[PDB]
């Protein structure tokens, strides 16, 4: 059966000064998805054809520099993965001699070292997000329009986005995390009360460590879900609200950045939610095998 | 109990399109990226394409970019591969592969593969040419002769020597598929060199798909050209 | 794009081997994402090492993975009969792309090594009368079963019209292979000589036939 964690992609970290969210999965930064989105915008305008060069050079290099940086933390990833496997598995934990409190402190120490690595290696890469943003603003300046900028491309991307929004199963995600968090908090309370009568500390501790990680992943799931829900709601409102045939060149610049930001967050969250949903499914099978070991 | 089953292979005509299938089971298919890998008959593994968990993103290798399309149907747990216009170099085994549980930078489960054979040839019986023993073919007390079975379709062909009388030193090679789309193979026997003038060696070529039975005597090279 | 692997490595049961995999500064050297796959005849390829050094569950400790610069390595300690298979390295190539290596055949030696015997046949008089010309170069009795065949026409290499079969086991557990060079009769007569070049276990042997 399932008793070991094989994937620890769920850990993430955010920047302290500019607050970029870093995922262990490509494209690691949601802003890359925005640069991907600007390719679709740029293919519809004669003036900004030069962005195909910018994306193929600056954007994709940043992507590959980001994946390389994440790879620099594979060692710190395996080090914290080894502690997870030890703390979650009673049979594996009994093979060593340190207390559960000692190894839990090492886990916290190695978890932050790995999370800190993901940020420390990407600091130079994160500095590129700003300069690519401004480079896209100046690129949108070369539009020949002034007060006559047609919004056909703007609302055409919105119509496509409403189709792509329906492909992600939001209702299924919401129903899952509600029943999951419900069951999770019950087992946490059940473990707290049967703990005093059963003299099996190792298995209970293995259950409590799994519940600790489950709590972390539940938080990441809930964070991205309502972020997904927000970008879906805002872009939907844009489809329902006013539909001007033309705007100024600066309103259109804000337009593309706004829907590009909302859509980049939606697919970044969609990437994370698919990963996190696999982590919660996995941790639940582990905690179930542990409960069967405890009661049985 | 994770299983990947490729499908859609076989004999396909050049210049036409082909769609391969990959039936997945034993894991949550809609949650993983998928890859198409192919292996040429004499070459190594070649990475072709990747598609994301929900099928919204597809990427390709430089050697196949613009020639193929990877796609999936997450409601039927199936991965698809579309080759636009088949070439001779598409003759290969195409492997379906699942993104690995430990991370997105490896693949932990592969299928057994399915064979794609590209040829425009009708059924055709082979031409049998003798590989005669000579000075360049003789070393010490051994001599090498054989028959060359060329330009047939489809596989297989059976080769015996003197109606099964010869066995020792006989090696019939696997068939090679040529640029023409026709198979070729050769069978070789090593016999004593002094016995070449007192013995007659014959291959018995049978290509039943064409109802073919050819006997070719293999005599030593007399004189010089 | 291609990662370069040794064609053949070998060792007796119980000792070590090392498969190198040389890449570029854009794949092996740029990421810590090199993979290693084991492949047996008619079996699905099997992942043995991911992320340069890590082993999936069920892969023995004997299989080891490292990397230095643009070259990754795979070390198999204490060889067994099961370890005889083809091994392929794999590395992330950037922008959601991967690149596999040429592939290395590991053979755990059950008999002494044997260099191949090379016999080259010119086109038969029968085939030349049919306005076709095929050169047959037969490679026999070599172990371990891995060979590289080259063709040169008047001392100049020629890759067009070349087909080669993969080594097939003989009855004496040694291997045999064959390579064909298909020509027009005009090409065959317009050259002074042709040559079949057979490299096995680091040594090369040559045979020439001439239309004269």
């Amino acid at each position: 059966s399932t008793n070991t964690t094989d994937n620890i992609d769920y850990f993430d970290i955010s920047d302290e000064s500019n607050y970029y969210l870093i995922s262990q999965l490509r494209p690691h930064f949601s802003n890359i998805y925005f640069f991907d989105e600007f390719k679709r915008y740029a293919s519809y305008h004669t003036e900004i054809k030069r962005y195909e060069d910018i994306h193929k050079t600056k954007v994709n290099s940043l992507l590959n520099e980001a994946s390389r940086a994440i790879g620099i933390c594979n060692r710190a990833k395996n080090t914290v993965k080894g502690l997870i496997n030890i703390l979650e598995n009673p049979q594996k934990f009994k093979t060593q001699r340190e207390s559960y409190d000692v190894k839990l402190r090492q886990y916290e120490e190695k978890k932050e070292a790995f999370r800190g690595c993901l940020l420390n290696k990407n600091r130079k890469n994160l500095d590129q997000i700003k300069k690519i943003n401004n480079e896209i603003r100046d690129l949108l300046e070369k539009l020949k329009c002034s007060q006559d900028c047609q919004t056909n491309v703007y609302f055409d991307m919105i119509k496509i986005y409403l189709v792509d929004f329906k492909k992600m199963p939001y209702e299924n995600y919401d129903t899952f995390i509600k029943q999951y968090k419900n069951s999770y908090l019950s087992g946490v309370d059940m473990i707290r009360k049967i703990e005093k009568q059963i003299d099996n500390p190792v298995t209970i501790n293995a259950i409590k460590f799994t519940q600790k990680e489950m709590g972390y992943i539940i938080d990441r799931f809930e964070y991205h879900l309502q972020k997904v829900k927000h970008s879906i709601d805002q872009v939907t409102a844009l489809s329902d609200g006013v539909k001007p045939k033309q705007v100024t060149k600066n309103r259109l610049k804000e337009y593309y950045f706004n829907i590009g930001n909302y859509y980049s967050i939606f697919k970044f969250g969609k990437d994370s939610l698919n990963m996190l949903n696999k982590a919660l499914i996995h941790k639940e099978k582990i905690v179930h095998n542990l409960l069967g070991e405890l009661f049985g | 109990q994770v299983q990947l089953v490729e499908s859609g292979g076989g004999v396909v005509q050049p210049g036409r399109s082909l769609r391969l299938s990959c039936a997945a089971s034993g894991f949550m298919f809609n949650s993983y990226g998928m890859h198409w890998v192919r292996q040429a008959p004499g070459k190594g593994l070649e990475w072709m394409a990747f598609i994301s968990y929900d099928g919204s993103d597809d990427y390709y290798g430089d050697s196949v970019k613009g020639r193929i399309t990877i796609s999936r149907d997450n409601s039927k747990n199936t991965l698809f591969l579309h080759i636009n216009s088949l070439r001779t170099e598409d003759t290969a085994v195409y492997y379906c592969a699942k993104e690995s549980n430990y991370g997105e930078n490896a693949f932990d489960v592969w299928g057994h593969g399915t064979m794609v054979t590209v040829s425009s040839a009708s059924t055709k019986g082979p031409s049998v040419f003798p590989l005669a023993p000579s000075s360049k073919s003789t070393s010490g007390g051994t001599a090498a002769l054989g028959c060359l079975v060329k330009d047939y379709f489809p596989e297989p062909v059976t080769v015996s020597w003197n109606s099964g009388a010869l066995t020792s030193g006989v090696h019939t090679f696997p068939a090679v598929l040529q640029s023409s789309g026709l198979y070729s193979l050769s069978s070789v026997v090593t016999v004593p060199s002094s016995s070449l003038g007192t013995q007659t060696y014959i291959c018995n070529v049978n290509h039943k798909p064409s109802n073919t039975k050819v006997d070719k005597k293999v005599e030593p090279k007399s004189c010089d050209k | 794009s291609a990662l370069t692997q040794p064609r053949s490595v070998s060792g007796s049961p119980g000792q070590s081997v090392t498969i190198s995999c040389t890449g570029t500064s854009n794949d092996v050297g740029f990421y810590n994402f090199v993979s290693w796959y084991q492949h047996h005849p008619g079996k699905a390829p099997k992942l043995m090492i991911y992320d340069v050094t890590e082993r999936p569950s069920g892969v023995p400790d004997r299989f080891s993975g490292s990397k230095s610069g643009n070259t990754a390595s795979l070390t198999i300690s204490g060889l067994q009969a099961e370890d005889e298979a083809e091994y392929y390295c794999c590395s992330y190539a950037g922008t959601y792309t991967f690149v596999f290596g040429h592939g290395t055949k590991v053979t755990v030696l059950g008999q002494p090594k044997a260099n191949p015997t090379v016999t080259l046949f010119p086109p038969s008089s029968e085939e030349l009368q049919a306005n076709k010309a095929t050169l047959v170069c037969l490679i026999s009795d070599f172990y371990p079963g891995a060979v590289t065949v080259a063709w040169k026409a008047d001392s100049s290499p020629v890759k067009a019209g070349v087909e080669t079969t993969t080594p097939s086991k003989q009855s004496n557990n040694k291997y045999a292979a064959s390579s064909y060079l298909s020509l027009t009769p005009e090409q065959w007569k317009s050259h002074r000589s042709y040559s079949c070049q057979v490299t096995h276990e680091g040594s090369t042997v040559e045979k020439t036939v001439a239309p004269t």
